[PDB]
């Protein structure tokens, strides 16, 4: 019966952060800090994650693994 | 559950942290006893030389003992 | 008993280093039959059969120069 | 009955407080004489040995003298 | 497909743990069975392609940690011994996952408790899978959490949190050991990569210096590794966790303890054969150490009065036997008796599971009894289960068990002859306490109270067909998979364990044996079965002695209280710690 | 156009 | 379900009824052991440990030594909530 | 169920005997064939490759 | 069960005389009898 | 500056840094109040963090800088979840608390994910850095790397009795009866903590790869071969 | 502003360096500080791509890899003695 | 008065020794014709001294049974598992009683 | 209980029975399957299979990385 009867919780138990529902067909106001808070969220996500991706490699693994090539390259070629 | 204990005495220093029927260093005593038998077991295992009884001789591989598959100079 | 199975055929069938014994010539049919039949315990019989006993043959020429070794020890100890 | 606030029990706080205040009780006995003496001078100076040696087994493994240290 | 088999049983536990209130117990018990069944089917094919197929998968996804030489990255493995244990683990699981359908059926945190059996397979499943030993210390940490987490589920029992908390510190004491033994493979091959490793390790043979002394460097690394193989595993040092970890729910105990997570210190035992193979002091150390746990665990066993407690007793005398298989350099074989007892402690747990469910929770053998009638396919169950652990001839528990035992008698060294001998005795005391538990339980005159006769039951469907499953599989998977996994020079394992020719036994073992040895297993378990019968029927007064004599009195204690080892640890070792942290360190400093 | 070759020659000349 | 005063009481009667040497004619629900039945305080603890067996409970030793009546039994069960 | 004095005893599900029953029937069975096919072996009379 | 309270108990203890609940150790084997026909009649049609 | 004397003494270091390492664990594991116990814990981990400086390598000193960011972001995750209890109960004695798990789950669960980030668990940035000196240390002295692996023992062994006994357990009705799980903005201070814990984690690539030629340039520095 | 591609270097050592005296021309001293760092790192490559072909052969070759990798073995355990910033000098 | 209770308090000790002394009695015999002899022969113990009328007797009695009581306890005693020290015990306790939860907790105003 | 009806959680809490659990089931099941698509595709591009199968595998249907590294001498 746990499969074919529906459940009886219409709408789920407490409240997701403890805040109360605002009344019925109106918004919740937002805090002051919300909107600083979620735009610096959002650049915070598209600088790193654009940036990051979009910088040049210049680490010095990078460099040296071409310069370890080229040279196993050189002398296995040569002798 | 039922109904936590408030005390109404001062707590001891060493209250944060605060079996039954053995004491503490016969537990130890009985425990050493215990692992005496493991050793008295090696010691007989050592006497016993079950190696120098060997019925068979060592395997012999091919190819000088597989030297080359083994990793050895070609 | 001679070696039969060469180090290419050994090397080629991919046999584990301790399986290169004097029964390997034996072992490559075995295996090619083993991996064709899922491995069942039912399928292979023959091949399985003839393999094992080359195997026991093997240690049983160790048992029999073993118990030649033993009865040498006793022959040092009773001279000495 | 009002309040988030815990309800102090008496016992418990002074618990807490004379764990914030043992530097008061200490009297130089010789219990602590020995307690300072072992795991105050004598484990950190044969820690510090140890960790010389280590390296001087490690300078004699390499074929080099010992390295001076401090 | 490779990662689906991976990543499938997380992405169940997230949705179970992350939306849980919207699919509520039904939803949840759906999604996570759903998620794990189909990574079984999934590792089923894998085991099709990779080991029956001989050809293995590999697959990097990125780097993890990469620092200089240091070459951590997230990369996966599967070969014949990886595809080996996805089986177990993804079987297990999911047979786990639909028992626990039906028995946490009215416990009120279901979602909870299944995504956290699902976080368990992931981080299982990263274990085995892992190509370097930075992932598998991942899966070894991942798997020590959610044990934890699933020990104390009932988090408002005081017990349950003791127990969680006292496998996490004795499972970190391998971590210790394990991770000291990761520095010394990097230190030495500047890697570590598991391919790279076991291609080189045949080549140093440098001395180092550890703790002021001058040691063999592969020894020092082989034997820092098996100490957390002996945590994870329950081995002599690290073993008074186990029993303890019956605090969680009869389906943990199952999958966690019983089956995946409790051999992955054989599992790691394995995979490291091309490292082990080379160190034959670590392989003596392995070998006493196994044996001495198989005697340890098989006496403990006798004496204990509760079902969960007895087969986790039998647990880590199996786990044993299956170590000392791997010191005398016979991996294959323990990992065949691992995948065998997968099959007949799974079928246990939850056969005893089952009993303890229709008992209203009773777990003591002594209010038990006279209930093979009422419970006919649960009692059916433990006996299939039980005959399949003894070792009766031709069950599944018969091809591997006596395979050791014969292949003990065979290794010529001081290790091999403390081996032999203790497993030998150790079969005479499993049998001894596996009938106890079955007679106990079920054929004695009742011993129970009313009120639990008047209200049992049989298992419910989505219980008995995981039963069925592993009565199955502890009847034929030994007969059936032996030829495969121990025949005569077989080559299923490819290059995934390695025994060098100096080694090699198996031979000599099936062909070299007097024919008595290989009876003795039968004789000492139809021994102990009959001590059973007459201790448990015919013995009325057996037991005056333990009221009457302090010598009789003390053992009895000494060996239902595991040889005071708990009582000595945490008189000697965890007070002395815990007064230092506040006399010394805190009040004098 | 795109937005990474942007973004790539950005970084650039910030760098 | 929880038990019935009257299924509490039936079943206590019973087992006090068992006792060889209770006779089972006064046996009611109010009688006292050591006034009425003629028995000695052992003999209720005896009485107690059964009634224990049969209802499945496990009484705290201070609060079995003061169970002295078929009432006293029959109060304590039937307010047990886990008989 | 069948009650006697206060207790009473359910009787099984049909289906739960049958598969109990049937199960072990097949164990016992598989026993047996599984000894004449390859007891002379273990026993040592006999080697596989005999014949 | 001679003395006052071995008796007690033993008469507390007669529901345990349940039939299905006793005699147990006759059901400790089931199916061996239907395995042991089921071999037989195999290694009859074995003999053909 | 001064490669001669940082090499005199290193051995000094290595000692003063394991000692405190498990004096302090030690210490931690007998404290009753919330931030004692998390401002001991900052004392071990700091000290590993000098161990892995002083071993002058790859490892050790990208794994001290690694540890140091770590430790940053976790320790103050840590001192925010405390900081939460304190504000609604103003109370730090732990034997007030318990059975928070069931009137404020949310809290309980981002308290046991910075949990096990204290503890160095694999998957989480602390264990990056924690394994990277233990590498580091392992290479110079294996007996300084095995004394500061023991850290692995004790902070777990504080950590998770800390957890267990604010949130495990049942509730204390007659300390504490009223309750509040995290509102939005705790929430949202929350989450780019857990966001760097875990992307420093699983990919700390991207730290290290900005750093490797600063730490080997100063690796190097006063050596020319 | 910095043009694309992967960063440039003198292949050379710096010509002002005297390893008798490297405390006698600054700038010197501190290129061949870099110099020396990024030949290091050139070394450390060489060890990873050497460890990429052990890696395969152990995985192609199978049961044969303690005889098919033998070159390859020795060439990275070479590779590895005295690599970086390790458990060797120079 | 102070005899009656000082002798009442005496009764109150052997009730209680003999009640534990008994369930005991069942830990080590575990079956139930085995326990009806032990229990029998328990409580013959008791009743060999049950007509004593000496007081200090009577305490040094008392104090020699329990100390008995107490060596020859057994080391893992039976309890129903939903007592204290049980296998059940604090599973899936109910909620306390008194337990508030607050809204809207920590505004900016 | 009483109180743990007011306190939100991620699994739902003790007895948790959504009225819509069953469509809530559904579009939890259609969501883990569009995620597995990515991954499978993944794992097919990064899956390296050495040796060729004795029979024909299912992976053979999407990987095509069977048997490419047989020139380790050219690895990097
Ligand atoms: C030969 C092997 C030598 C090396 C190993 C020696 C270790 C043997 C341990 C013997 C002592 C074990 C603990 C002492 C308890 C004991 O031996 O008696 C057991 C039985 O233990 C054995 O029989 C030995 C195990 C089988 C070995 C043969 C009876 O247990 P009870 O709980 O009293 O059950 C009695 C049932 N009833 C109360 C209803 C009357
Ligand atoms: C990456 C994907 C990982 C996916 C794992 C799913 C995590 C599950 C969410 C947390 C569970 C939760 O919400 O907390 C429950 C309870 O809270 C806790 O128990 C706190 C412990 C949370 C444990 C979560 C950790 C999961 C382990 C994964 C570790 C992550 C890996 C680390 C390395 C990155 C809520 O309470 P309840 O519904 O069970 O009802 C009981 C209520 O309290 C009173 O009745
Ligand atoms: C039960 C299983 C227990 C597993 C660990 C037990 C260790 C027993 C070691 C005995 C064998 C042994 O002595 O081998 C040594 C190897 O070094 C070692 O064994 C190193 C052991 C160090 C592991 C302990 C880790 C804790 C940190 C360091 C503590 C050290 C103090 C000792 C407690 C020397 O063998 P060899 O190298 O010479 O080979 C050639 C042998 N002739
Ligand atoms: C669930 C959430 C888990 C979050 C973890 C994300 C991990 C993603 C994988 C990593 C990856 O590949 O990225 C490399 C990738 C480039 O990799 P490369 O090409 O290999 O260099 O870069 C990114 O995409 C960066 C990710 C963008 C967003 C970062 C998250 C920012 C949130 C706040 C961070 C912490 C703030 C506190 C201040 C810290 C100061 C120390
Ligand atoms: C190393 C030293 C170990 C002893 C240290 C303790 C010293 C001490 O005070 O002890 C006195 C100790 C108690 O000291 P106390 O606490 O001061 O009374 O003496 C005793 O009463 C115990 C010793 C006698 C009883 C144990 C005999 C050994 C039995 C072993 C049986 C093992 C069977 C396992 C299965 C085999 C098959
Ligand atoms: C074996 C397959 C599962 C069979 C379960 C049926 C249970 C039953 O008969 O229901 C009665 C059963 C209880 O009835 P009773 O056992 O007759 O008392 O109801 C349930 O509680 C089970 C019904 C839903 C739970 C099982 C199905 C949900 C999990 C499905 C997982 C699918 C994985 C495989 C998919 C591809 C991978
Ligand atoms: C495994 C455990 C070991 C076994 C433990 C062995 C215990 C020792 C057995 C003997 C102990 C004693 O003599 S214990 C003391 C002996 N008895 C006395 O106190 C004097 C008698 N007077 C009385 O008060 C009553 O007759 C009384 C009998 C109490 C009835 O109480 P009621 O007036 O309420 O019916």
């Amino acid at each position: 019966s746990r499969w074919a009867t529906p459940g009886h919780e219409e709408r789920p138990k407490g409240y997701f952060m403890n805040r109360t529902p605002p009344a019925p067909g109106q918004s919740r106001k937002w805090e002051d800090w919300e909107l600083p808070c979620y735009i610096t969220s959002f650049l915070t996500i598209v600088i790193l994650g654009v940036g990051l991706n979009a910088k040049p490699d210049l680490s010095i693994e990078t460099w040296a693994h071409q310069k370890a090539l080229e040279r196993l390259e050189m002398e296995k070629l040569a002798t | 559950v039922g109904k936590h204990i408030v005390p109404d005495k001062p707590l001891s220093v060493n209250d944060e942290l605060m079996a039954d029927t053995v004491g503490k260093y016969e537990a130890l005593a009985w425990l050493s006893g215990g692992l005496g038998f493991f050793v008295g077991l090696g010691l007989l295992a050592v006497l016993n030389d079950k190696a120098s009884k060997v019925p068979f001789t060592p395997r012999v591989y091919p190819y000088d003992n597989l030297r080359v598959e083994l990793g050895g100079e070609p | 008993k001679k070696m039969i199975a060469t180090q290419e055929e050994m090397s080629a069938a991919k046999i584990a280093l301790g399986s290169r014994d004097m029964c390997a010539h034996l072992l490559i049919p075995l295996n090619k039959c083993r991996q064709a039949e899922f491995y069942l315990p039912w399928k292979c019989e023959d091949e399985r059969h003839v393999y094992e006993k080359c195997e026991y043959e093997l240690v049983m020429e160790r048992m029999l120069a073993m118990k030649k070794i033993r009865e040498e020890e006793a022959l040092a100890k009773q001279n000495k | 009955g009002g309040g988030m606030e815990t309800n102090k029990n008496k016992f418990i706080e002074d618990w807490g407080s004379a764990r914030e205040n043992l530097e008061h009780n200490f009297r130089w006995t010789r219990r602590n004489f020995a307690l300072i003496g072992i795991f105050g001078i004598a484990l950190p100076i044969i820690v510090y040995k140890g960790i010389v040696k280590d390296f001087h087994m490690q300078d004699e493994d390499a074929g080099r003298p010992h390295r001076k240290f401090l | 497909m490779y990662l689906l088999i991976v990543f499938l049983p997380l992405l169940g536990s997230s949705v179970a743990g992350f939306f849980g209130r919207f699919l509520g117990s039904e939803g949840s018990a759906i999604m996570t069975t759903t998620c794990v069944s189909f990574s079984s089917i999934l590792s089923l094919i894998a085991f099709y392609e990779v080991a029956l197929g001989a050809s293995a998968c590999y697959l990097r996804i990125a780097p993890w940690i990469s620092s200089e030489m240091f070459d951590a990255s997230w990369g996966f493995l599967f070969d014949s011994l990886t595809v080996v244990m996805l089986i177990v683990v993804t079987f297990i699981s999911s047979l786990v996952h639909l028992y626990s359908i039906s028995y946490m059926s009215e416990d009120p945190h279901s979602p909870r408790f299944m995504c956290y059996l699902s976080i368990f397979t992931f981080f299982m499943l990263m274990l085995v899978t892992g190509d370097n030993f930075l992932q598998l210390f991942l899966g070894w940490e991942g798997v020590g959490l959610a044990s934890y987490l699933l020990i104390h589920f009932w988090f408002t029992r005081l017990q349950a949190d003791k127990a969680a908390i006292k496998a996490m510190l004795v499972n970190r004491v391998g971590d210790f050991g394990l991770a000291l033994g990761i520095l010394g493979c990097f230190t030495l091959f500047q890697t570590v990569d598991f391919s790279t490793i076991f291609a080189c390790a045949s080549v140093p043979r440098n001395s180092w210096i550890f703790c002021n002394m001058r040691l063999n460097a592969i020894s020092l690394i082989c034997i820092l590794l098996f100490i957390g193989a002996v945590g994870k595993s329950a081995q002599i040092g690290l073993h008074t966790w186990l029993p303890d970890a019956m605090e969680g729910p009869t389906p943990v105990s199952a999958l966690i303890h019983a089956a995946t997570m409790v051999t992955a210190g054989v599992f790691m035992i394995a995979r490291c054969s091309p490292l082990f193979e080379y160190s034959p002091t670590a392989l003596i150390v392995i070998t006493f150490a196994g044996a001495m746990t198989s005697f340890l665990a098989a006496t403990t066993g006798i004496l204990q009065n509760d079902l969960k407690r007895v087969i986790a007793y039998s647990t880590c005398s199996q786990l044993g036997y299956m170590i000392f298989a791997c010191g005398i350099s016979n991996y294959s074989v323990s990992v065949f008796h691992l995948m065998n007892h997968a099959f007949f402690k799974a079928l246990l747990f939850l056969s005893a599971g089952s009993v303890i469910h229709a008992m209203s929770d009773e777990q003591d053998m002594r209010k038990m009894g006279g209930l093979a009638s009422s419970f006919p396919l649960t009692y059916a169950m433990m006996l299939i289960g039980s005959l399949s652990l003894i070792g009766f001839p031709f069950l599944t528990g018969f091809y591997s068990k006596d395979v050791i035992l014969e292949l003990a008698y065979t290794k010529y060294t001081i290790s091999g002859n403390f081996a032999f001998w203790l497993g030998s005795v150790s079969v005479l005391f499993t049998s001894y306490y596996s009938f106890r538990l079955l007679f106990l339980t079920f054929l004695v005159p009742t011993n129970s109270f009313g009120r639990d006769i008047s209200r049992c039951h049989d298992a419910p469907i989505p219980m008995a067909i995981p039963l069925i499953l592993l009565a199955l599989g502890s009847l034929f998977v030994g007969y059936l998979a032996k030829d495969m996994m121990i025949g005569l020079g077989t080559n299923f394992w490819a290059n995934s364990l390695l025994v060098l020719p100096k080694n090699e036994i198996l031979a000599e073992s099936e062909f070299a044996a007097p024919t008595i040895i290989k009876l003795i297993p039968i004789l000492f378990s139809t021994l102990g079965a009959f001590v059973a019968y007459n201790v448990n029927l015919v013995a009325d007064q057996f037991q005056r002695a333990f009221q009457t004599s302090t010598f009789c009195n003390r053992l009895y204690s000494f060996f239902n209280k595991r040889w005071f080892f708990d009582q000595v640890l945490n008189d000697f070792l965890v007070r002395s710690f815990l007064r230092f942290g506040y006399e010394v360190s805190f009040e004098a400093l | 156009g795109f937005i990474m070759e942007f973004a790539e020659n950005l970084v650039l000349r910030l760098m | 379900d929880h038990l019935s005063r009257e299924a509490v009481v039936d079943r206590v009667l019973d087992v006090v009824k068992s006792f060889p040497k209770v006779d089972p004619s006064k046996v009611t629900p109010e009688v006292h052991f050591q006034n009425d039945l003629g028995l000695d305080s052992l003999d209720t603890v005896e009485i107690v440990m059964a009634i224990e067996e049969e209802f499945k409970l496990e009484i705290p030793d201070k609060e079995a030594d003061k169970i002295d009546s078929c009432s006293l039994a029959i109060e304590y069960v039937y307010n047990h909530p886990m008989s | 169920g069948i009650t006697y004095k206060g207790v009473t005893v359910h009787t099984p599900k049909t289906w739960h005997t049958v598969t109990g029953k049937g199960l072990c029937a097949v164990m016992w069975f598989w026993i047996l064939y599984r000894a004449k096919q390859d007891g002379p072996v273990v026993m040592g009379w006999r080697h596989p490759w005999d014949g | 069960p001679l003395g006052t309270t071995g008796e007690f108990f033993r008469r507390r203890d007669e529901w345990r005389k349940h039939p299905m609940l006793s005699n147990q150790m006759r059901h400790a084997l089931p199916g061996i009898g239907i395995g042991v026909g089921a071999f037989c009649v195999y290694l009859v049609g074995e003999q053909i | 500056m001064f490669p001669e004397a940082t090499l005199c003494f290193t051995p000094f270091i290595y000692t003063l840094s394991a000692i405190a390492i498990i004096y302090t664990s030690l210490t931690t594991l007998r404290q009753i109040d919330l931030k004692k116990i998390i401002a001991y814990s900052s004392v071990a981990h700091m000290n590993l963090v000098t161990i892995g400086m002083f071993s002058l390598n790859i490892q050790g000193i990208g794994g001290s800088i690694l540890l140091m960011l770590s430790h940053g972001l976790v320790s103050s995750a840590l001192f925010l979840c405390v900081g939460v209890l304190y504000d609604r109960h103003k109370t730090r004695l732990v034997r007030y608390y318990g059975g928070l798990v069931s009137t404020m789950p949310n809290f309980s669960t981002i308290f046991f994910f910075f949990t096990l980030a204290n503890m160095s668990l694999p998957g989480t940035s602390s264990f990056i850095g924690e394994f990277l000196i233990l590498v580091g240390a392992f290479q110079r002295n294996s007996l300084v790397a095995t004394l500061a692996a023991l850290g692995m023992i004790l902070g777990a062994a504080y950590s998770l009795w800390l957890y267990n006994r604010v949130v495990s357990g049942n509730l204390k009705p007659d300390f504490l009866h009223k309750f509040s799980d995290l509102n939005g903005r705790e929430v949202f201070i929350f989450i780019p903590f857990l966001v760097g814990l875990v992307w420093m984690g699983v990919y700390p690539k991207v730290f290290l790869d900005c750093m490797h030629t600063s730490v080997s340039n100063l690796v190097q520095h006063g050596k020319f071969h | 502003g910095r043009k694309k591609g992967l960063p440039e270097f003198e292949e050379s050592a710096p010509d002002g360096f005297d390893p008798e005296n490297p405390y006698k021309d600054p700038v010197a001293m501190v290129e061949m500080r870099e110099h020396i760092v990024r030949e290091k790192w050139i070394q450390i490559e060489k060890a990873k791509i050497l460890r990429e072909k052990v890696k395969w052969c152990y995985r192609v070759e199978g049961v044969n890899h303690y005889q098919k990798c033998r070159h390859l073995v020795q060439q990275y355990l070479d590779s590895t003695r005295g690599v970086g910033w390790g458990k060797d000098h120079r | 008065a102070a005899y009656f209770a000082r002798r009442a308090a005496q009764k109150e000790r052997v009730r209680i020794l003999y009640r534990r002394a008994l369930k005991d009695t069942l830990n080590w015999a575990v079956h139930r014709h085995i326990f009806y002899r032990d229990a029998s022969d328990l409580r013959e113990k008791f009743n060999v001294n049950q007509d004593v009328e000496d007081v200090d007797r009577i305490d040094k009695l008392i104090a020699h049974g329990e100390a008995e009581y107490n060596k020859w306890r057994h080391p893992d005693p039976y309890i129903v598992p939903w007592a204290p020290g049980g296998s059940k015990f604090c599973r899936n306790p109910t909620p306390p009683a008194g337990i508030e939860i607050v809204y809207n907790y920590g505004l900016e105003d | 209980g009483d109180f743990r009806a007011k306190v939100w959680s991620m699994t739902g809490g003790p007895n948790c029975r959504p009225k819509h659990w069953r469509r809530n089931t559904a579009i939890a099941m259609f969501g883990v399957f569009l995620v597995c698509i990515p991954i499978a595709k993944l794992s097919a591009k990064l899956e390296q299979r050495p040796h060729m199968p004795v029979r024909p595998i299912p992976s053979q249907i999407w990987c095509k990385n069977f048997g490419t590294k047989d020139d380790y001498e050219k690895e990097h």
